[PDB]
């Protein structure tokens, strides 16, 4: 919220779930996260922030490679 | 130090186009003596499938519980209730597993088959078996068997037409045998148990025979 | 770096990286939500097929007439489970003719996937379960992963993107408890449905749901069998 | 146990509206040698089930031992469960068969009697692993002595009350002492019921008529 | 790199496979015990992780025998294997030699299961550290500690967990020997809600459980009249 | 696969071609084949024309510099000792 | 005992100690074979004749039974361990099925047991590539390849070794029905073959030849020498 | 434990056994081991590399063992793998004895311990035997042999070789010197002779450094000797007065 | 270093992957299910032209109603398809029936993925399986296709391709598969894929083709047949 | 449960670097001597402890294994002992075998195959401890070594330990083929007093004899009494 409250953010962005799906994530990545929320944002153009957003963008902070994770389950 | 001991018992069964009987007494003895006058031979495996077990108890006991796994474990692994001939084929790998210290135990399984007709297949102690359109087993076979080939079979009789088996007649045949194999056989005669296997489902009958 | 090569080695931290590799391993396979009312217990799980031509994973397995699992992770672990957990309540009934308790049955998945944890050149079962079944204390729900601990849950969902269907069934749990399974069941549907992505719904070949109570053996709807839950949503 | 050494006799059981009552006596015989008088053939399982037991001694006390610490490590996980009558007799039914199956039998005759879900429960185990489940059961000589009276008297009123239950068991205790050479005058007697377990203290058959 | 095997010593003589596994426990909520001249009480802070959880699930106390509690803390796998461990050895010991295990035997005997896990490198030490609490007349009240390098001593007030040290310094001002069960279990509480961190911690349920005279011998869960007592007495005690 | 069969185009633009050459097949045959191991084949494929005298490369030319760069340098290589990064 | 991971697998999809096997296999001997119609010839290039030497001593040419024999490039003990292997399941298969081994069965038993070594624990490949020649019940001619993945073929005519690849350029521009029309003609085929790779020429050839009913028969060197001369 | 393993049966990216490829280096630092084959026997000379005034002789030979009643054996490498692979040898003629009621052929013998060398060196995950043997005998199949073994499992039969220090030498001073079919005892032993005066560079022979094993057959029954300081003594006299003639 | 059973910070095992990735190196094979029955095709790969092509056996037959194409090691899968011979006539001789697709491929999918290190067997594998395996055949259900992986993951296919044309000729299945799709435009389109992926040209002698049909039994198209279909190309 | 890999590998020049190693510890154990008189053995040692707290009685290092054999060595003390133990098993089966006391060429034998199982097997280091064994079989003395590597050499005198260079180039020296036993005491006491680096006195050496009697270890008395001269 420190690192948000300048750019934009809907109504129905619940902090509480996207402070759960980053865990062992330290201070300076939990910032990358709004960062990159809006420039993932910018590419689909559009003016506000979506919970979509965060989420697909907390991927690319993690930085974990693609490795066809599609045969599990 | 016997580790076998004979409880008695009488089993029947009957094939017919669209159904199938399997019939049993109700009672355990231990020599000269009655242990329970409510323990029946018939026991459920799936819907369209029945096995009677006589001889010695414990076996039977061991025997059913173990089929009933195995039928568990097949639903699992293949996805599809087992049929009666898989049943059959089974029990019959079963016995021969203990062939040098064998089950005491006489094995009729009755039900219907994937067709949906009749079938009735016997068993030894060991692991011999076959089908058969009827067959009894346990302390009474001798006395059953040779009505069932001369009615039902319509065996050393002749000008008689081979009217197709009815369900009515079944019954009455097989509380007829029933009736006579307890008026001289020791072992049986306390109750008997009819289980019905038709296409709906399972029916059980309870008939009363003599205590003595 | 060297550290996270084996699980019989404690980081400086006091935490092993192979339990939280497969705890990822988990977390990357396909969703799937669990609940559980007074009387039921329901289980239903997002299918997703490796090609457009083929058929979709199965998730939801039996285990015994009163206990179902949903899987989540490696498959073939999942399938040793599943038959680790069938050959115990075939034990179970064959020595006492009683149902095995589902806690007695999680407490020995637990015990079982602990092993690997703590010897040289095993590794963690990588796969996640939730537990459905019922006994003489009621309808429960379990939810079991990787390292060896499992939770008794009264809603839980694990799996891809599983925090939207744990979010939903967090708000919307105050009502799990009174209600008729249609209810029960359509809400686990709507926990799946938050978990998709946008541009998708719900379809009788991406959805499974699996259902135990108290007079009811556990059953599994799939393909058509479905369509009576969805049509309502 | 091939060559049994110190050996129990009967042990009788009949079930009443709310419970069942097993007796036996007190008293250990080495081959016609009333060597131990002061020893319980009774056990208290759990607060649903009571044993009772004939034949060896010591394979009773394993037995009593194995199925305590079978009751502790149940009520040690708190989970609610508990193993029900039925589930003890299915786990001595196995054991059983299973000493058995491997030549080295339990000698062994037990009884089992409890009720829990308002249902009464009372089972025979033999050391072949014969088992069943009747409203009433005499193991050793009294199923020649004592389980005809029991039968008479439960043909005739199905179900019985707790007074009649232990006039019952007295009178069956009162014909095997004065027919049987291994009994004992001091008997115990345990019964089941909602509030439990109780295990009366040694009772005595004081009434013992002796007009020659 | 001499810190990734168990069967390797530092050049300063230590084995940290074991300091990890020391800190590992070291990251879980404390869990305390309280010696007393009727029995030991023992309490739990279990953090509620999410809202979804049953209350009571991933139960922190368990019963290794009927006389003979157990409050764990650290990895709750190897905590429930040691539990596993603990309730064998107090049914062979039963077995053979006829009588209830004693206290001190068993603490001995997991210490020494705990220990053998602590030298060869196709193992890794436990992480997890608990408590055993039994009660007989014979030998009184008694409270025992296992650390995952197998130490085993006796305590008349221990806590494992992230609060130890406070848990400790509050267990100090308690006079514990000539209390009973029944002052101790609001003693217990009100140190738990203490030590707590409201800040850090979302939220947490008291979890509770003894074995004295009271309970003739047998350990067993507080009876719920009994906590709520002392969770009452603890909210006041935070004025 | 839809990677290197671009490569392969970036790098065999500049040069002689039989045009109906299968490119996706030679892209095939190379599954973990790095960037430089692709030019390594375009830039080795018409050397094989500059042997023969031939002005005018060939598929069969290209397959050879496959049998040559991608399976016969396979030995030495650096792809199978750092995908592991180590 | 030993449970050690000696085989595994490699990014890109690679068991590099098969590529090894492989790799010490080219530095054997060269080796060749022929299927003719009615004569199957195997002829082997010798290192050094050392002039001190026992010829009987290292001959790469055995006789697995009397309708099957094989020549080896590679490790001479590995070679001589899988030697005896399929010599006792030769006549392990005599005894059950009463009946000769044909080369398929004996070529497929060799190549299982190179996939089990290939796949077990605490074990390294074997090092060899075997050429198994023989004539079955029917009386057909067969000639069959093992390499160490545990792979086997049928061959018209193969060369294994150093110069592999050039005697088997040789063979497939230069085998032909009428090149295998007579007994001698195949001989001299399996010579010239080996010409191309050996240096010396004539004296480093050993020859070994196998009719249908005939067992094996060894060239001595002055048929060898004959043949050469009647190819210049 | 993977980090503690050496991994002592792995394929080099080159296709060699390095272990068996050190073992083998490590043979050329033991003592000088030849062996001629005549017509009329077969004998072993070994360089004494132990040489000092305080050592005591005992048995009847330091590197030459006997195997069977016609068979020998001399080695060159590590002794304590030396002394294993003796008594494996010895125990594999005796189980063959009492099998067949026959004295083992000698290839059979030979093939048999490289067998075991061969396990060795293909799995088990142990260092491979560091010696090389040279064996001599006769049978009643082939009449009299000469053969030799290496770490790695491989043997073959020679008419003269050497394996040890400077093994090189030997074998080309053998290929020049050695008459095929037409050398007698005598004539083995003065070569013999020669090849230990060249490839021993250390001062010349002084009758102690020598060890000298002959096998003969006498009235149908194998004889096997060792020289004594007599004869070796003899010998290198002979072998000096012949050089000074030709000079 | 890095043992065989290890977990990727992905939660990915790293000798599962290595091993899938092992089969882009075979030889394309198409496997097409229809209401008909069900055909697998697969590429030879000719290396001289002296090698016999009747020697390479890349489809085998399990039983009389079950074949299997193969990809990749060939070496690999033998083991497999014994097991596979033995499981079905196991069933037959306890059970007098025939064997589903999906439970000879289940057993089999089981064998993979039990290869370990320490504390597995005295013989267990090293590693696994480098083969991709094509299930079909006919059964109580009609007949049914099914694709198994090393990493033991089955799933009942339409129409799947393996090897290195994989990708590509997916593509091609999905543009000319349809559901009510006969046996011969099957086969064709799977030979006009086939050829169009090979790096040879497609004759008689460098592929094989197998059918499995309700009332045949396992086929295996000899060479005029074979001819007769490349006819029309 | 127990490493199955050889911990002792070939070097690329062809040496054994562990048994280099063990050889290196030996040499940093304590001197010890060994004189074959033509009349029986003599082995000899130092025993210097730390400080005068050490009991001189407590352990031995000249230790007997059979009633006409006995040992010393130079290295680690621990590994003497379980060899120790190991060789008198050998002997005790030899004998209950053959019904004759093991000859020490054979016991010679039996420890140094010990010794090299060490070297191959796995998860095991060689040995770091030499050996001296003395006997008195067939009427004649003998004298053996016996190495880490597990080879063992036949001496008439030899030294092992620290300055065993200098020890044997005194011995060379000082020996005499037609010596007696008592002569051999007095040269290997001497030989020991070559490097010692102090005063030697009854507790700081050890002495052991082996003749026709059989082998004993000197009291000492009697080794004080040797120490006059």
């Amino acid at each position: 919220q420190i690192h948000s409250r300048k750019m934009n953010v809907s109504p129905d962005v619940n902090y509480e779930e996207l402070a759960r799906c980053t865990d062992d994530f330290n201070g300076a990545q939990c910032k990358a996260v709004c960062v990159e929320a809006g420039m993932i944002a910018l590419r689909r153009g559009a003016t506000e922030l979506t919970h979509e957003d965060y989420m697909e963008g907390i991927l690319e902070v993690q930085a974990k490679k693609k490795a066809n994770l599609q045969y599990y389950a | 130090f016997s580790p076998y001991v004979f409880n008695g018992g009488t089993i029947l069964a009957i094939a017919g186009e669209d159904f199938a009987i399997v019939a049993s007494d109700t009672r355990l003895s231990e020599g000269f003596s009655i242990h329970t006058r409510d323990s029946p031979k018939c026991y459920k495996l799936t819907d369209k499938t029945v096995i009677g077990c006589s001889g010695f108890h414990g076996d039977c006991l061991t025997l059913t519980k173990i089929i009933e796994a195995r039928l568990k474990m097949y639903k699992h692994s293949n996805n599809k209730a087992m049929t009666t001939g898989a049943i059959a084929a089974m029990l019959s790998t079963i016995l021969y597993s203990r062939r040098f210290f064998p089950y005491y135990v006489y094995n009729i399984i009755g039900g219907l088959d994937e067709e949906g007709k009749g079938a009735v297949y016997s068993f030894d102690p060991v692991g011999s078996y076959q089908r058969d359109s009827f067959k009894a087993g346990g302390s009474a076979s001798a006395m059953l068997q040779p009505l069932l080939d001369n009615q039902v079979g319509f065996k050393n009789m002749q000008n008689v037409e081979h009217v197709p088996l009815s369900l009515d007649r079944a019954m009455r045949l097989v509380k007829d045998v029933f009736i006579s194999a307890a008026e001289r056989d020791v072992y049986t005669g306390d109750a008997l148990r009819i289980c019905i296997v038709t296409k709906e489902g399972i029916r059980e009958e309870t008939v009363s025979l003599r205590k003595d | 770096n060297q550290y996270d090569n084996d699980v019989t080695v404690w980081s400086p931290q006091g935490r092993i990286h192979q339990i939280e590799y497969a705890m990822e391993a988990v977390k990357q396979g396909s969703a799937t939500v669990g609940l559980k009312s007074k009387t039921h217990a329901v289980l239903v799980a997002l299918k997703r097929a490796q090609s457009e031509l083929a058929a979709h994973q199965k998730k939801i397995l039996h285990v015994d007439n009163h206990i179902g699992i949903s899987i989540a992770g490696l498959t073939a672990d999942a399938r040793l489970l599943c038959n680790f957990m069938r050959q115990e309540c075939l034990d179970s009934r064959f020595v006492f003719d009683r149902p095995l308790p589902v806690s007695r049955l999680v407490s020995l998945i637990g015990s079982k996937t602990q092993i690997p944890t703590q010897r040289y050149g095993r590794r963690p079962y990588g796969v996640g379960l939730l537990i459905a079944g019922y006994d003489d204390m009621g309808p429960h729900i379990f939810q079991t992963c990787p390292s060896a601990n499992y939770f008794d849950c009264r809603a839980m969902s694990i799996g891809a993107r599983s925090q939207s269907a744990r979010t939903y069934l967090e708000r919307h749990m105050s009502e799990f408890m009174e209600c008729n399974l249609n209810e029960l069941v359509k809400h686990g549907l709507r926990a799946l449905r938050e978990t998709l992505p946008a541009e998708q719904d719900l379809t009788t070949k991406n959805v499974s749901i699996g259902i135990v109570g108290k007079d009811l053996e556990f059953t599994i709807y799939d393909d058509d069998d479905v369509s009576p839950f969805l049509e309502g949503l | 146990t091939q060559n049994p050494m110190v050996t129990g006799t009967s042990v009788l059981g009949v079930k009443f509206e709310g419970g069942v009552v097993i007796a036996a006596d007190m008293l250990g015989s080495y081959g016609s040698l009333a060597r131990f008088r002061n020893i319980s053939r009774i056990m208290r399982v759990n607060n649903s089930t009571m044993l009772g037991a004939s034949g060896d001694y010591a394979d009773f006390q394993y037995l009593k031992q194995v199925l305590g610490q079978m009751v502790i490590d149940e009520e040690l996980l708190g989970d609610g469960h508990s193993y029900s009558p039925r589930a003890i007799h299915s786990w001595l039914t196995r054991a059983m068969y299973s000493r058995r199956s491997k030549m080295n039998p339990l000698w062994n005759t037990m009884v089992i009697g409890g009720y829990a879900d308002g249902e009464s429960f009372l089972g025979y185990v033999d050391m072949l692993g014969v088992a069943y489940e009747a409203p009433s059961l005499a193991t050793g000589y009294g199923a020649y002595l004592a389980q005809p009276l029991l039968r008479e008297v439960l043909e005739k009123q199905p179900v019985l009350s707790q007074t009649e239950a232990r006039d019952l068991v007295e009178r069956c205790m009162r014909v095997l002492y004065y027919r049987d050479a291994r009994s004992y005058n001091r008997f115990q007697i345990a019964t089941v019921t909602e509030k439990g377990v109780e295990i009366e203290g040694p009772l005595s058959t004081e009434t013992n008529w002796d007009i020659a | 790199g001499y810190d990734l095997s168990a069967s390797t010593f530092s050049p300063d003589g230590r084995v940290f496979q074991v300091e990890y596994a020391m800190k590992a426990v070291e990251n879980s909520s404390t869990a305390i015990g309280i010696r007393c001249k009727d029995g030991v009480v023992f309490g739990v802070e279990k953090l509620v992780l999410s809202k979804l959880y049953e209350e009571g699930s991933n139960k922190r106390l368990f019963n290794v025998d009927r006389h003979v509690g157990m409050a764990v803390a650290g990895l709750l796998a190897d905590a429930r294997s040691l539990a596993d461990i603990a309730r064998e050895e107090a049914s062979n010991f039963r077995s053979n030699f006829g009588y209830n295990i004693p206290l001190k035997h068993l603490a001995d005997r997991v210490a020494m299961y705990v220990h053998a896990y602590t030298l060869y490198s196709a193992v890794r030490p436990f992480g997890c550290s608990f408590m055993l609490g039994s009660y007989s007349v014979n030998d009184g009240a008694q409270l025992y500690m296992i650390d995952p390098s197998g130490v085993s001593y006796g305590y008349w007030g221990c806590a494992i967990g992230k609060a130890r040290q406070a848990a400790k310094t509050e267990i100090e001002k308690l006079q514990m020997k000539e209390m009973t069960c029944r002052d101790i279990v609001k003693e217990v509480a009100k140190i738990i809600y203490i030590v707590h961190d409201e800040v850090k911690d979302k939220a947490f349920e008291l979890e509770l459980s003894w074995v004295g005279e009271l309970t003739n011998g047998r350990h067993e869960i507080v009876p719920k009249d009994i906590r709520e007592e002392a969770e009452k007495y603890a909210k006041e005690s935070l004025k | 696969l839809e990677g290197r069969t671009h490569i392969f185009k970036i790098h065999a633009r500049s040069m002689s071609v039989e045009r109906d050459i299968r490119f996706e097949l030679l892209a095939r045959l190379c599954p973990n084949s790095t960037g430089a191991e692709i030019r390594s084949v375009c830039t080795e494929a018409g050397m094989f024309a500059i042997r023969a005298r031939r002005k005018i490369a060939t598929e069969k030319d290209f397959l050879e510099a496959v049998n040559k760069v991608i399976k016969s340098y396979a030995k030495f290589s650096a792809t199978p000792r750092y995908m592991t990064y180590n | 005992s030993y449970d050690r991971a000696i085989t595994v697998f490699s990014p890109d999809g690679h068991l590099f100690q098969v590529e090894y096997a492989q790799e010490a296999v080219k530095k054997g001997s060269t080796a060749v074979g022929v299927r003719g119609r009615d004569i199957v010839v195997l002829g082997v290039e010798k290192k050094s004749v050392a002039k001190l030497q026992d010829e009987r001593t290292v001959r790469k040419i055995c006789a697995l039974d009397d309708n099957v024999c094989m020549a080896f490039a590679g490790l001479t003990a590995d070679a001589r361990i899988v030697i005896n292997r399929a010599r006792v399941e030769c006549q392990s298969h005599r005894l059950t099925v009463e009946d000769p081994v044909t080369v398929e069965y004996i070529t497929r038993y060799i190549a299982s047991l190179k996939q089990r070594y290939t796949q077990s624990n605490g074990r390294r490949p074997f090092g060899i590539s075997a050429l198994i020649v023989g004539f079955d019940f029917d009386g057909t001619p067969r000639l069959y390849q093992t390499d160490p993945s545990g792979t086997y073929h049928a061959w018209k005519a193969n060369a294994i070794g150093r110069g592999a690849k050039s005697v088997r350029e040789f063979l497939e521009k230069n085998y032909t029905d009428e090149a295998i029309e007579t007994d001698d003609l195949t001989i001299k085929l399996v010579i010239k073959a080996l010409l191309e790779v050996v240096q010396s020429g004539g004296k480093n050839i050993e020859l070994a030849v196998m009719r249908r009913d005939q067992s094996l028969k060894i060239l001595n060197p002055e048929e060898i020498e004959k043949y050469v001369a009647e190819i210049e | 434990s993977r980090r503690y393993d050496s991994r002592t049966t792995i394929f080099s990216p080159e296709g060699r056994l390095y272990q068996v490829e050190y073992a083998m280096e490590a043979i050329g630092h033991a003592g000088t081991c030849l062996g001629i084959l005549a017509n009329d026997g077969v004998l072993l000379a070994a360089e004494r590399r132990n040489i000092h005034k305080l050592l005591d002789e005992v048995f009847f030979s330091e590197k030459i063992y006997k195997l069977n009643e016609d068979m020998a054996c001399s080695v060159a490498g590590i002794t304590s793998d030396a002394n294993v692979l003796t008594n494996e040898l010895r125990l594999i003629a005796q189980r063959y004895l009492l099998q067949y009621q026959e004295p083992i052929p000698c290839e059979q013998l030979v093939t048999a311990l490289c067998d075991i060398k061969q396990a060795y060196t293909q799995f088990g995950g142990k260092r491979p035997f560091g010696v090389s043997l040279l064996y001599i005998g006769w049978d009643k199949h082939y009449g009299f042999q000469l053969y030799q073994s290496d770490p790695s499992g491989n043997y073959g039969g020679w008419k003269a070789t050497c394996i040890g220090n400077n093994s090189a030498a030997a074998v080309s001073m053998l290929k020049q010197d050695y008459k095929e079919g037409e050398m007698t005892l005598k004539s083995a032993l003065a070569l013999a002779i020669k090849v230990l005066n060249k490839t021993m560079d250390v001062s010349k022979l002084s009758a102690e450094k020598v060890e000298i094993a002959t096998l003969t057959r006498e009235n149908g029954k194998t004889v096997i000797r060792v020289l004594k300081q007599k004869e070796v003594e003899q010998l290198i006299k002979k072998h000096e007065e012949e050089e000074a003639k030709a000079e | 270093d890095r043992g065989v059973n290890t977990f990727s910070p992905e939660g990915r095992l790293f000798q599962v992957e290595y091993a899938i990735e092992a089969i882009k190196l075979g030889s394309t094979a198409i496997g097409i299910q229809t209401s008909e029955g069900v055909c697998l095709a697969v590429e030879k790969r000719i290396t001289s032209p002296l090698m016999e092509p009747s020697s390479i056996e890349k489809i085998v037959e399990i039983d009389a109603h079950i074949g299997c194409a193969m990809s990749g090691l060939i070496a690999d899968a033998k083991t497999l398809i014994d097991k596979a011979r033995v499981e079905t006539q196991n069933h037959w001789f306890t059970y007098n029936e025939t064997m589903t697709v999906e439970s000879v491929t289940q057993a089999v999918s089981n064998l993979a993925l039990q290869f370990g290190e320490e504390d597995a067997d005295p013989g267990a594998m090293s590693r696994p399986f480098g083969v991709a395996l094509l299930f079909g055949g006919v059964d109580e259900k009609g007949p049914q296709l099914f694709h198994m992986d090393p990493s033991g993951t089955f799933v009942q296919c339409d129409a799947r391709a393996i090897g290195s044309a994989s990708e590509g000729a997916q593509s091609s299945l999905q543009e000319v598969y349809h559901k009510s799709m006969t046996l011969k435009e099957a086969i064709k389109s799977s030979l006009i894929i086939l050829k169009q992926v090979m790096e040879e040209k497609l004759n008689a002698t460098n592929i094989e083709l197998a059918t499995v049909q309700p009332g045949q039994n396992f086929h295996m198209f000899t060479k005029e047949e074979l001819e007769e279909v490349i006819k029309d190309i | 449960r127990g490493y199955s890999f050889s911990l002792t590998t070939f070097s690329p020049s062809g040496k054994l670097v562990q048994i280099e190693y063990a050889l290196a510890a030996v040499a940093g154990g304590a001197p010890s001597v060994g004189i074959k008189a033509a009349n029986g053995v003599v082995l000899a040692t130092e025993k210097k402890q730390k400080s005068i707290l050490y009991d001189e009685r407590s352990v031995h290092k000249v230790e007997p294994i059979t009633k006409h054999i006995g040992l010393v060595y130079s290295g680690m003390g621990p590994d003497y002992r379980v060899l120790v133990h190991r060789a008198r098993k050998l002997a005790q089966q030899y004998y209950l075998v053959y019904q004759e006391p093991i000859p020490t060429a054979q016991l010679v034998q039996r420890v140094a195959s010990v010794m090299q199982e060490y070297t191959q097997s796995g998860g095991v280091r060689p040995f770091g401890v030499s050996l001296l064994i003395c006997g008195w079989n067939e009427g004649r003395p003998y004298l053996f070594q016996s190495d880490p590597s597990g080879a063992y050499f036949a001496w008439k005198a030899t030294a092992m330990g620290k300055n065993y260079v200098n020890g044997k180039t005194f011995l060379e020296k000082r020996y005499n083929e037609d010596l007696e036993l008592e002569d051999a005491i007095h040269t290997a006491i001497l030989t020991l007093k070559e490097s010692f680096e102090g005063q030697m006195t009854e507790d700081n050496i050890e002495v052991g004899i082996c003749n026709e009697a059989g082998f004993r270890r000197l009291t000492p008395t009697e080794v004080k009494d040797y120490l006059a001269a």
